[PDB]
């Protein structure tokens, strides 16, 4: 219960002994005994909904569980330090997550790192908002899961990449992310369905490309066309190549016109639409 | 229309059913690596207990 | 008109049989996290123990 | 060959002794026998249909490991407890399933309070009816579940917080529910075709809420209303919504059919309509 009491009597109990106080054996029962007092603390400021009084006492308890020598827990009390102000409103889990990941890796580990890795870019995407820092954590991130063979994670931190880049920035990587998702796609009789919408984005990212190059893609790609789903892949596609590249309109607008019912469409699709129509503009707009 | 009503009524449920799932799915996400994080970092140090 | 009605029928049983398999979806969905649940503290605890064990024979 | 004689025969040995039986050592590899004694006791009366004196001998199996040096299996074993009288009728199981609580919260296991907290609220819901306990703890463990960001555990929480908030007749509060947790979904593919379901379930909880926050609501969550079953929601609820601002309830009643014709409707949903049809209709005498 005693939000304080618990503290008042392990900060006198922290100490280094170099006096009458030393004697034969360390001091390593007190902090391990205090250590986890502060961790029942900060369960109960968590308990108490107190998740920036929480999560510092997660910062005590996390930081000062290495000083016995704990490693082990305490990456998971920077976890815990990181979740509360990921629960409450301000940044500073940030911190927690950085110095639990680096720590983690130390080991002689991978996975988990990358695990808070992505927290951390999530953080960075969604709330702390650092896309250009983010990306990257995904992109590190998503390079360790793709050398421990969890494919998951590999194809999808890269899309979490590419599915903003392009739009913002990056043009080969889209296609380049796209592809690599795409023919172990192709590959695996559980994931070649998945590839249908993975070749879409590699199509519909125009990189100021008036071009067919989406029918390149329609040429290579294992499509099966008597399969009519990549056709609201590639058949809109067929329409919407020459309506870009006779510069009309009303048949590129057109085609969404009749898709919006057939599909919902999301920000980041009609967001494309735009970017492929400002070609357009750049097409037509004096 | 009806009978593909039917089995628009059995595929949102399916759809629907399987999407109520995936939280399951998400407490294994935590049960499946925070279950690692617990064993693989105690036989860390009980293998390096005979030390 | 008829010829589909007929493909589809077919189609609202191929449905059925994933009707078939729902209740095989969601018991198997429920004895997974029946066991997952009790692994947790089993799985948990373990580094409790490990440090009860090692203070001792250093 | 019941447990009976076994409980008697460990109950001798669970003596806390000052004698030359306890010497120097107390009798923790004896106590450790007699826990075990009474581990495999409460699993024989399981074993053999008992029901009511089970869950009680895991109850005092527990019990006796609780001040040795771990509540934790001692706690699992109070989970099972909660397992043991929740099949029978006997209320012993909540009492135990709240002593798991006080040492999983206790201790920083939020996670497995958060899944059985659930199912003390099944209980005080389904078998020992005490809703508002039952809806007091659906909403603490879904805080909870939003504590670790579990989400959709949170929302399960939310329905039978919100849906059973209907007949509770706190339609203020039911809406509170299905916006911050709906518009949360557009963004996820992962519930997008369900979100206006959810806002259907925002939309028709009426105290009679005639305020354009309906005809708004809809359009933050920004909505197709051409959307195919936001035809069965937003046009549903202009005609639901109109002949009640028309002072008209027959066509009113022939709508809801006409909307039973395309879509059955549920539990939940008739026996709020049928509520609203109330205020309609006690509306339009006067």
């Amino acid at each position: 219960a005693e939000a304080m009491a618990l503290l008042a009597e392990a900060e006198r109990k922290v100490k280094n002994s170099q006096s009458f106080f030393s004697g034969l054996f360390g001091g390593s029962s007190k902090i391990e005994e205090a250590c986890e007092i502060y961790a029942r603390a900060a369960n109960m400021f968590k308990m108490a909904k107190n998740w920036s009084a929480a999560g510092n006492a997660f910062c005590q308890a996390a930081q000062l569980h290495l000083q016995l020598q704990s490693k082990h827990d305490a990456a998971t009390c920077f976890v815990d330090a990181g979740n509360a102000f990921k629960k409450a409103d301000p940044q500073e889990a940030i911190n927690c997550l950085m110095r639990a990941i680096e720590i983690y890796t130390d080991m002689g580990r991978f996975t988990i790192a990358a695990k808070h890795h992505i927290s951390i870019a999530e953080i960075y995407e969604t709330e702390l908002v650092d896309v250009e820092k983010a990306i990257a954590h995904y992109e590190q991130s998503a390079d360790y899961y793709k050398g421990e063979e969890s494919n998951s994670s590999a194809n999808k931190c890269l899309l979490k990449v590419a599915g903003y880049a392009a739009q913002l920035e990056q043009y080969q990587k889209a296609i380049d992310i796209y592809e690599q998702v795409g023919t172990s796609a192709m590959d695996s009789p559980l994931l070649k369905y998945s590839a249908k919408d993975y070749f879409f984005k590699a199509a519909l990212c125009h990189f100021c490309i008036d071009m067919l190059n989406a029918k390149l893609a329609v040429q290579k790609y294992e499509e099966l066309f008597p399969a009519f789903s990549d056709s609201r892949e590639c058949k809109l596609m067929k329409k919407l190549l020459e309506a870009h590249e006779e510069q009309n309109v009303d048949s590129y607008t057109e085609s969404v016109k009749e898709y919006d019912s057939i599909s919902r469409l999301d920000q980041w699709l009609t967001t494309m639409l735009l970017r492929i129509k400002k070609t357009i503009q750049g097409d037509e707009e004096d | 229309e009806n009978s593909i009503r039917e089995l628009h009524d059995m595929f949102m449920d399916m759809a629907m059913l399987v999407e109520s799932q995936g939280e399951m799915i998400d407490r294994i996400e935590y049960n499946v690596e925070h279950a690692v994080d617990y064993v693989e970092r105690a036989v860390s140090d009980t293998k390096k207990a005979v030390k | 008109l008829q010829q589909t009605q007929a493909q589809v029928d077919e189609v609202v049983d191929i449905m059925r049989v994933n009707v078939d398999k729902v209740l095989e979806r969601d018991q198997k969905l429920s004895e997974l996290d029946d066991r997952a649940d009790a692994l947790q503290a089993g799985a948990s605890q373990f580094e409790t123990s490990a440090a009860k064990l090692k203070r001792k024979y250093w």
